[PDB]
């Protein structure tokens, strides 16, 4: 994730183990319940989308579910890049590039450049945008496995 | 056990066999437009026959909530 | 591992007996399963590769895995040497000498040096090319012990 | 127990008995020449005579993948 | 053990009861199993000879074994004195005294005086001295343990 | 399960009942207008014929602690 240091600046630091751990028993215990909604976003509090992407590739089981996610996650990116096109003409040296539904999703970005966007002037909440696409697949799971 | 080897029972519920291919799918490493016709094809071929005619049934461009709801009664 | 500390320079830190007993318990419960690999790199976010010869020598059971693993390391490692010849004449005074395949296994280096490496400026990312070298040895295994 | 003393059952997965191998290979100390010697030799004299016939026709250059899915079925 | 402190310079810290305790748990749970040594290796890391003298009475049960070590101990350390002869002449007041097999063993030297070899100038390795010996005392351990 | 299919046992105590319908509710995600129309409505239609008789006694205006003790002995 990426924290605000003592210095008073924001900077990555790893994810503990006993976090992980903690996201895979809640996994463990309470597999599709409700209540896996708000403790995802406790537990996502700061987080990257590389850490998101680590969090979902470190599920075991209910593989039918991870699949619908995904391609709800890559559904969700698709109409992120349809609703923000590209930009006008070649990018500038001065500034960095503008983010796509697969920068989003962690895939074509590197975390330094998820550092750059997040800690850069404006920011741009692309944790906050994944978060809705996986708390909105999370409803349609949580719907489907409803009985 | 290869994705070839994965089957759906005659009692098996689907619900139970799209966990198990998904979870082969997740050992193989092939490209994603491979792995893509693996799902529409495979999937449907090892489906039991009172499902697979369910299946036949949705026509194409079902998704995975569609085709798992549509086979529930089986 | 190599952290960077509070005065916002890289040095070396001791890994934690709770890390140390999570990487066992990883491979006590999941064995061969896929999810082994994003904890594994998790778990191996900025170690050095003494640190992964220490995490590969703790293992017990499973050896036949944990040799067809040495023999791929060792084949990485011979790919290495081969793919990048050593370097014109004499080793610079002024300058640190170029790694070799068993120096990225960390068999031939010392931990100075692979701290030397690592926080020199160029760096070089020894551990991630060992890490490529242990992912690819871990698709064999998991590809293998696929029934 | 001794190296020597490990062999392949009549009945046991070669595959069993190559864990066993290098579990006990583990807690030899010898040069790495000596225990390449080990490796290539003591292994397929102690395997079992069903797939020790099927490790003669691998031939020499052979390595543990294809070995041990050779005497898979075996 | 003797740890590098924030400062910059090596001072002496108390080794945990987690790892006191995870110690004894290894010992528990594997025996004579050979993971025991690349452990202990990471557990002694900048450990003293105290703390090592710590480690090995703290053990219960395996009483044999606990006297082939001590014997080895000693017989390695009889081996330290034969090799290495005491010195010419009365000792400088401007220098320290040069150790023998059993402030190796921790047995004759202070903590202060261990201290003072290790974090001198060129610094001697008292450790990694009675950590061959542990080792190898290990291997002899191993090595009839067998069965 | 659907909202619908949430009905009192003969025997089950309201109780039980109220507990296993704002599970269901907590997992339906409609409009707060709807799901007050839900709770007035459809909790006392599927509640058993003895605890329904009580809860028409109660009228309209009634809150859930009065409900809960309402129909206690049950």
């Amino acid at each position: 994730p990426i924290v605000q240091n003592l210095q008073g600046q924001m900077v990555h630091q790893a994810i503990s183990p006993r976090t992980l751990n903690a996201w895979v028993k809640v996994v463990e215990e309470k597999a599709f319940s409700p209540e896996v909604i708000p403790m995802f976003s406790a537990l996502s509090e700061g987080a990257t989308p590389q850490d998101l992407n680590t969090m979902l590739n470190t599920v075991g089981g209910h593989q039918a579910a991870m699949q619908m996610l995904k391609e709800t996650i890559n559904e969700e990116a698709a109409e992120w890049d349809r609703l923000h096109p590209v930009h006008a003409g070649p990018i500038a040296p001065g500034q960095m590039r503008e983010p796509r539904g697969s920068d989003i999703a962690g895939t074509t970005s590197t975390l330094q450049e998820q550092i750059g966007w997040m800690t850069h002037n404006p920011p741009i909440p692309v944790g906050e945008i994944y978060k809705r696409w996986i708390i909105l697949g999370l409803n349609k799971i949580v719907r489907m496995y409803s009985p | 056990t290869s994705i070839l080897d994965i089957r759906q029972g005659p009692k098996e519920p689907f619900r139970d066999y799209v966990d198990r291919f998904y979870k082969t799918l997740r050992a193989e490493q092939a490209s994603q437009e491979v792995k893509n016709w693996m799902t529409e094809t495979l999937l449907v071929q090892n489906a039991n026959p009172d499902c697979k005619t369910i299946l036949k049934a949705l026509g194409p461009g079902a998704t995975l909530e569609e085709m798992m709801t549509a086979c529930q009664g089986v």
